[PDB]
């Protein structure tokens, strides 16, 4: 039968492989057979991290269902939510923000001190930015280089979208 | 005192689910149909009392998703549901009992009793008596029903409140 | 029961939606129920195009299996192979290049006259570039702006990888 | 030169050596460093069978995980033959070959309707021998379960990979004179 604790030399379990392929029935099976959901690969990446970078919302939710943790940090200090913010997958960003009614933290800084809202401002993903703001994302909280999320905004458009909220 | 309620919105495709939510939360309507992809989410905050704040997590569930294996995941620990159909399409009404089966067989309250469900007859601004709806609801375990239009903002507020009321009772 | 010909106002069938979600059992079902595999959305995009842009290799193969065409062009003249070359998904690029045991054509130009190898050189994806060259990708064929794939190479490193072959 | 093109499956359990066998055969390289294959990988081998004949091998590298995932009907379709691989240093991976063999045969036939030629590979033969299986027993095994043949191989040291490839190409060229 399946050995769900099997590793390769980058620390990829089968459950990591299932995540990055989107194969959700595989996930069901692997979890059912023992697989460690918050297994970390050689650079600190959870299968949830892989789902949130590929943008598979289906898998992201299925993992969170099977009690994956969203607060795990990779070598770069990134949660899965950071990774979904850097690659703009708002469908995944939402799954994370809403899965748990004690909702995702949002103040967690990576190695560069960037919260998810910084990252979202940087690459200019508006829908993401909004979703985050709607759920309480701080606009002051200050990255390592002493920047706020406003500071990080791409253009005057995105900037003003954020300022909208700040004032409220 | 703050509550937070996961509310499912479910029903067949094009039935109006996304537009109901978008109206309720951002007072907007489009005529343009963009199919929802998997599950969308929205947050409504409201001031029930001086004493009470409630917060609604609105889970917008693509009408396609009932032919996939993912509903057990979306529904889990839901505090209640809007089941939606399109008055302008009888086929979508026959569907509500599919969705209702799915729902009840996969989410219960803490008590073990089914979760409060409110039936929405949407698109009521276009072209089943009230006494029949009541019999229907009474037979199939809907708390209640409403003719709604996201286009014109009929009855969406009132449906929300009716359901919040039910769920606040259940928090006893 | 399911209506697999249903359209939204961007011309997305359920099979388009399944593709972009990676939900492969959905695809199986939809195809089984009638769904048009080479259905094109409002901007000319096949569900295979959506799979090859999201990079879902699983789905891209399952579509090819259910007889999707790889030579369909979107509003920008891109095949799914172009889209997989622009976003670097070599797992998908490979599926396309190897599915069919004849070829699959690598000379197809998009609106800008870019073949897949141009696009791969541009964004510098080495594994892609190689896979294409190994399966015959021409190095001369000239985009609209009169550029070759070599011309389009990101750096001297990639350039030389391509010159190796030619 | 007539040109042939053969889809060849490479299948078997995880870490068993499939990718490295292919990488050796095609690029003469070996790494000790295990990178799990994700879904299906591909490689192309060209060879000069003689004066008159060129053959071209599409090598379908199939993650050992993929046998628990119902995508195998897709990968296998219209395959012209297969390497089934196990790790001489792990008896568990040998028990597995009959799983993979079942899967294969129940889902791909030749044009004739007969099963496709399958060659069993006992890989990592440069280490120490675990399956309790003499050469005369391998032959009985192959004979019983419809393998064309078997080979002890090492991608590490380039044992027997060439000879296995040829043995299989030979089988499949025979089958091209049956349709
Ligand atoms: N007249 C009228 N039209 C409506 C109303 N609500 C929605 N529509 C129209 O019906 C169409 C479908 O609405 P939509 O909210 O996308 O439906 P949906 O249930 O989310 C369909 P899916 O589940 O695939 O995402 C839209 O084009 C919308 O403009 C309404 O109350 N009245
Ligand atoms: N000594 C020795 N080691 C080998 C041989 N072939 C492979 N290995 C080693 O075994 C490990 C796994 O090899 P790999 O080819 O990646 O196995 P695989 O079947 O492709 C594993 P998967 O199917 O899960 O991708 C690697 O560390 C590799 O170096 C061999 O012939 N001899
Ligand atoms: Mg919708
Ligand atoms: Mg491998």
């Amino acid at each position: 039968v399946v050995t769900p604790f099997s590793r390769d030399d980058r620390g990829h379990t089968p459950l990591h492989v299932a995540a990055v392929c989107g194969q959700a029935s595989l996930i069901d099976l692997l979890v059912s057979k023992g697989a460690m959901v918050n297994a970390t690969d050689y650079h600190g990446a959870t299968p949830l991290h892989l789902a949130c970078q590929k943008g598979y919302q289906s898998v992201t939710l299925l993992l969170l269902h099977y009690k994956a943790s969203a607060e795990v940090q990779d070598n770069n200090g990134n949660t899965p939510l950071h990774l979904a913010c850097t690659y703009g997958h708002e469908d995944c960003v939402k799954a994370l923000v809403y899965y748990d009614v004690e909702s995702c933290r949002l103040d967690i800084g990576n190695e560069k001190g960037d919260t998810p809202l910084h990252i979202a401002a940087r690459w200019g993903y508006q829908g993401v930015i909004e979703t985050l703001l709607q759920n309480g994302a701080s606009t002051e909280i200050q990255n390592r280089l002493k920047e706020t999320p406003l500071k990080c905004a791409l253009n005057s458009k995105i900037l003003s979208v954020m300022e909208a909220y700040h004032l409220s | 005192r703050e509550h937070l309620f996961k509310v499912l919105v479910i029903g067949e495709l094009g039935v109006g689910k996304t537009s109901i939510i978008k109206r309720y939360v951002h007072q907007l309507f489009s005529q343009h149909y963009r199919a929802t992809i998997g599950v969308d989410f929205a947050l409504k905050v409201l001031n029930w009392d001086s004493r009470t704040l409630v917060r609604l997590q609105l889970w917008d569930i693509a009408g396609l998703e009932r032919f996939g294996n993912m509903t057990r995941v979306y529904y889990k620990e839901a505090m209640g549901a809007f089941v939606v159909f399109d008055i302008s399409r009888s086929s979508t009404f026959e569907a509500v009992l599919k969705w209702k089966s799915d729902l009840d067989s996969k989410v219960h309250l803490p008590n073990g009793s089914p979760i409060p469900a409110v039936l929405l007859a949407n698109k009521c601004d276009q072209n089943m008596s009230p006494s029949q709806m009541d019999q229907f609801c009474k037979e199939h375990g809907f708390a209640g029903w409403f003719e709604t239009s996201a286009k014109d903002n009929i009855n969406i507020e009132e449906a929300a409140r009716f359901l919040v009321e039910k769920m606040l009772v259940n928090h006893q």
